[PDB]
């Protein structure tokens, strides 16, 4: 099995 | 209550640029990404035989880590971060016998930036032979904890130190260890 | 010398599980040095601004229904998917403590002593350890180190207890641990 990960989301500009 | 808790912990330090991305159960490390080899390390040699992750992930999610710490300098106006010195203890990592194998353990916690030195000295010599440490972990306080470890073979001759150097210390920390 | 400022930015998912995963709260969180400032809590449904400096981002993120859909689901395709990954190794890792027991200092009968109950190399965390003199426990002049953790996957903890030993007794350390259906006991007799 294969671990996910969480994908960050870019901050605002 | 709480029976567990997975934590996926990142991190980028400037101007260091130093990056880190790892799993954390119950305050055990399950693996980390190695940023030089680009590759998956996994805290227990077994872990690997029964789980994987792709590293990439990991470096995609750090290049973003970057970006936004980037930002969040900005906005705060370059407010720089308060260094927090560490707490040191060593211990062995069972009871001492004697020309036993044993191991010195070096605890180094509540600390932050995530940036530390550390050496063992054995009779205040430097000592590399198997010693091995893991990467930075994750608090709740969001500070950070290490650990050092040293196989030794326990005598009545030699005294052993943990010296750790940290920006939130006047002068390197020695914690010392010996028979009794 | 090094004295140029420093900048830190974390970043953190967290999974609380309950029950087995019956109860599953997810907790994303960012932070800039020392400070949050802001955090995505599964219970509550989207980003919340915890300091002055997230209030950007919160709103932002809050604008994209992609972003507040995946990670709404996230307690179920990220949490409880890696729960079930690692559960054999992690949820299921079972490590025998190993007891010893053992006097601190080597004094004569008659005078204060501690005598050592010292467990170490088990996991999980959880476990218990009392201290019993001619079958009866004693509950005062415990001195516990409580429990450490090495780093490795393994804990120990060192259960010390006040005692004027006088020859005759036997004195017990009893441990309980999920890797042991009963409980392991090490006697010291003075």
């Amino acid at each position: 099995a294969a671990y996910s990960d969480q994908a960050t989301p870019l901050l605002l500009s | 209550k709480e029976e567990h808790v997975i934590i996926q912990a990142e991190f980028y330090l400037n101007p260091d640029q130093s990056g880190e991305f790892m799993f954390d159960f119950d305050g055990d490390e399950i693996f980390h990404v190695d940023m030089a080899k680009k590759e998956t390390v996994w805290r227990l040699e077994e872990f690997g035989r029964f789980a994987s992750f792709e590293a990439q992930g990991a470096l995609a999610n750090i290049a973003v880590d970057k970006a936004n710490l980037e930002i969040m300098t900005k906005r705060s106006n370059y407010t720089p971060i308060t260094n927090v010195p560490p707490e040191v203890t060593v211990l062995t990592n069972s009871p001492v016998e004697l020309r036993e194998p044993n191991v010195l353990i070096c605890f180094i916690d509540k600390f932050t930036p995530p940036v530390v030195n550390v050496t063992w000295l054995r009779n205040g010599k430097p000592v590399t032979t198997g010693v091995s440490e893991t990467v930075f972990l994750p608090r709740e306080d969001h500070l950070f904890r290490k650990f050092h470890y040293l196989p030794f073979l326990p005598s009545t001759e030699d005294v052993y130190d943990c010296r750790v150097e940290h920006w939130g210390l006047d002068e390197p920390l020695l914690k010392h260890w010996e028979f009794d | 010398g090094d004295t140029r400022p420093r900048f830190l930015w974390q970043l953190k998912f967290e999974c609380h599980f309950f029950n087995g995963t019956e109860r599953v709260r997810l907790l994303e969180r960012c932070i800039y040095n020392q400070e949050e400032s802001v955090r995505f809590d599964s219970d509550v449904g989207e980003y919340r601004a915890v300091t002055e400096l997230g209030r950007p981002d919160a709103e932002y993120w809050n604008s994209q229904k992609d972003l507040l859909e995946q990670r709404r689901a996230a307690v179920d395709t990220y949490c409880r998917h890696n729960y079930g990954v690692g559960e054999s190794f992690t949820v299921q890792r079972r490590v025998e403590p190993k007891v010893t027991v053992y006097p601190s200092k080597t004094q004569p009968l008659q005078h204060h002593n501690l005598l050592v109950c010292s467990v170490s190399g088990f996991y999980p965390g959880s476990i218990e350890v009392r201290w019993f003199r001619n079958g009866q426990e004693e509950k005062a002049g415990v001195v516990s180190t409580g429990l450490i953790q090495n780093g490795d996957w393994t804990f120990q903890t060192l259960v010390m207890l006040e005692t004027v030993p006088r020859s005759g007794e036997v004195y017990t350390c009893q441990v309980e641990h999920p890797s042991v259906t009963s409980p392991l006991t090490v006697e010291w007799r003075a």
